[PDB]
């Protein structure tokens, strides 16, 4: 742990992309955190609301 | 069935057909929410409950 500053660099760089990979799959109120899913059973105009 | 013992079945492991029933326009209520009726409820389910 000679090298603290560094790694707390890397780790906080690696958590904020993890979170944002994580936030990619939230529902974010919709029927589901897959678009192609929603894209594949729901008709056009409730598709793309 | 009457409404208060509302009958319910189970459908599983069978090749669904849903055309038939979208194409037939007797059904008067057509109302599919999640699912569209617009020709896209030909897809896959784990379980079915009428």
């Amino acid at each position: 742990s000679a090298l603290g500053k560094l790694q707390d660099v890397v780790n906080q760089n690696a958590q904020a992309l993890n979170t944002l990979v994580k936030q990619l799959s939230s529902n974010f109120g919709a029927i589901s955190s897959v678009l192609n899913d929603i894209l594949s059973r729901l008709d056009p105009p409730e598709a793309e609301v | 069935a009457s409404v208060y013992a509302w009958n319910r079945k189970r459908i599983s492991n069978c090749v669904a057909d849903y055309s038939v029933l979208y194409n037939s326009a007797s059904f008067s209520t057509f109302k599919c929410y999640g699912v569209s009726p617009t020709k896209l409820n030909d897809l896959c389910f784990t379980n079915v409950y009428a």
